[PDB]
């Protein structure tokens, strides 16, 4: 469902520029990472359709769950 | 109550020749580290749980008790709590990514992840990449997953290449059933019946890939306390190379951590 990680190609360093792509999709940005050239969001349907042709994007993947690993 | 597990590893061998772990930062990505302990010795921290904004208080437990065993191995190296999971045990990959660049930015020199997931993502793929290209040794639970045949088992993020994947054994260097296995298993450490800190200035046993982890970042944090320009390459190769075998490698790796032979 909801929940997604956007990578993003070069030239995307600013947190405000990846915001303005995904939020211009009516996105929700829930964090942009510092190292990693990607960002958390919430996102509809429509709006990973979107953001998976728009060319400064690199991917969408689901923001899936880990676990701790005590048995 | 110490694991047994501290003197499987030989961690003793180290404290004998008077290194401990001083001066190595150590970040423990779980559930927080809870205050309430007399002992337990915690240098700072920071929460990418939205939901739960303090790090020194741990809900679940798994945070606490990883923590205690890092110190079992390493008493004098400095923790961090960087609380990426949550009450549940668990967390999101970007919770995650955000403790691993916290973890960089601060110049931690070790990283334990007693976490797993039976798919990757892209982006944590990116994090533990860059913080292993930054100079940091990275560790991870290989996962609980047991036996699936001839399938690999092993979670992310122990599966990635970058990430120092371990197993866990029993006091008698049997493999726990439940330790995950694969050609991407690395090493084993003691991981059933551990005995450490638990929230609430209790203490006990847990069971788990997660309680063995620690036991390796532990080791790491020794190793560099006694080889503070040993790059994390070096580290991880010598935990590696100087490993005791234990049977087949599908199911052992390179076999138990020896922190005595490879402190060399
Ligand atoms: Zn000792
Ligand atoms: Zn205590
Ligand atoms: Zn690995
Ligand atoms: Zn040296
Ligand atoms: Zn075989």
């Amino acid at each position: 469902e909801k929940k997604y990680i956007v990578g993003f190609k070069q030239g995307f360093k600013s947190c405000a520029k990846k915001e303005d792509v995904i939020s211009e999709k009516g996105g929700k940005l829930q964090k942009c990472f510092k190292y990693v050239d990607a960002a958390s969001a919430t996102l509809n349907e429509k709006a990973v359709e979107e953001l998976k042709k728009d060319p400064s994007v690199a991917y969408v993947e689901e923001d899936k769950l880990y676990r701790a690993l005590s048995a | 109550c110490v694991s047994y597990g501290v003197a499987q590893i030989k961690a003793p061998a180290l404290h004998s020749q008077g290194y401990t772990g001083s001066n190595v930062k150590v970040a423990v990505l779980a559930s927080g580290i809870d205050s309430s302990h007399p002992d337990l010795n915690v240098a700072g921290g920071a929460s990418f749980v939205p939901s739960e904004t303090n790090p020194f208080q741990d809900n679940n437990s798994h945070g606490t008790h990883v923590a205690g065993t890092v110190l079992a191995v390493a008493p004098s190296a400095s923790l961090y709590a960087v609380k990426v999971l949550g009450a549940d045990g668990s967390g999101q990959a970007s919770w995650i990514i955000n403790g691993i660049e916290w973890a960089i930015a601060n110049n931690m020199d070790v990283i334990n992840m007693s976490l797993g997931s039976p798919s990757g993502s892209a982006a944590l793929k990116a994090a533990v990449d860059k913080a292993v290209a930054s100079g940091v040794v990275v560790v991870a639970a290989a996962g609980n997953s047991g036996t699936s045949g001839s399938s690999s088992t092993v979670s992310y993020p122990a599966k990635y290449p970058s990430v120092i994947a371990v197993g866990a054994v029993d006091s008698s260097n049997q493999r726990a059933p439940f330790s995950s296995v694969g050609p991407e298993l690395d090493v084993m450490a003691p991981g059933v019946s551990i005995c450490s800190t638990l929230p609430g200035g209790k203490y006990g046993a847990l069971s788990g890939t997660a309680m063995a982890s620690p036991h390796v970042a532990g080791a790491a944090a020794l190793i560099l306390s006694k080889h503070p320009n040993w790059t994390n390459t070096q580290v991880r190769s010598s935990l590696e190379n100087t490993a005791t075998k234990l049977g087949d490698s599908f199911y052992y790796g390179k076999g138990l951590i020896n922190v005595e032979a490879a402190a060399q």
